[PDB]
């Protein structure tokens, strides 16, 4: 897996949505997913914007192989956009 | 002045982390202050808001519940944090004027919430705030 070739053991996840209920549930599921697999969570935080878009940032640290696997099988609600970096 | 507004904005974010992650408030506080750029933040006041909302959550929400048309857990997460911050100030902070608490809440609901959020937040505070502060000052 890519985790062994990763200098920074971190999964950074950015969410965008028009509906704050959907973005809050998506964020909750990401956190639950991370913790069930024994990873830790930094954030999540909401970012200010002057538009009708809601923004969330969450970092998953000390991930395990099952974390990556579980994140890659996770379905987000339509209306929620995602960006994932294994930076 | 502005430093105290920045503390509120940071408290919204940090309180959001605490609601979603269910990490220890003290770890939330430490990590926020360590990682984020808080150069313009009234840090002491940030800590007192965090502590102030975290140890009194059920009491603050209690000042609010009669005025929601819905269950507490149906409220948006950001909405919940902003309101908790405002209600903490109204009930626990005499060094914050009535108008300041309400207006700062309105501005936070604008930055961090939906189009209509500030109107909901203001609606709740219009009912709740006079009960906490009858003379409205
Ligand atoms: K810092």
């Amino acid at each position: 897996g890519p985790l062994g070739s990763m200098q920074n053991q971190r999964i950074r996840i950015r969410l965008k949505a028009f509906d704050h209920r959907l973005i809050d549930q998506a964020t909750a599921e990401i956190v639950e997913t991370a913790k069930r697999t024994g990873a830790q969570v930094r954030g999540p935080i909401p970012l200010p914007t002057r538009s009708r878009t809601h923004l969330r940032l969450v970092d998953i640290v000390e991930p395990t192989e099952k974390t990556v696997d579980a994140l890659m099988r996770l379905d987000l609600a339509a209306g929620v956009d995602v960006q994932i970096s294994l930076g | 002045p502005a430093a105290r507004r920045r503390a509120r904005e940071c408290a919204v974010q940090a309180l959001y982390s605490w609601q979603l992650s269910q990490n220890d408030i003290a770890d939330v506080e430490y990590q926020f202050l360590a990682e984020q750029d808080v150069k313009d933040v009234d840090v002491l006041y940030f800590r007192e808001l965090l502590a102030g909302v975290a140890t009194n959550t059920a009491y603050l929400d209690g000042l609010m519940k009669p005025y929601l048309s819905r269950l507490l857990e149906e409220l948006g997460q950001v909405e919940k944090a902003v309101l908790r911050i405002a209600l903490y100030e109204l009930s626990k902070r005499s060094d914050v004027p009535y108008k300041v608490a309400i207006n700062e809440a309105i501005e936070l609901a604008k930055s961090f919430g939906a189009e209509n959020s500030h109107k909901f937040v203001n609606g709740v505070l219009d009912k709740a705030a006079p009960v906490i502060r009858p003379n409205k000052k």
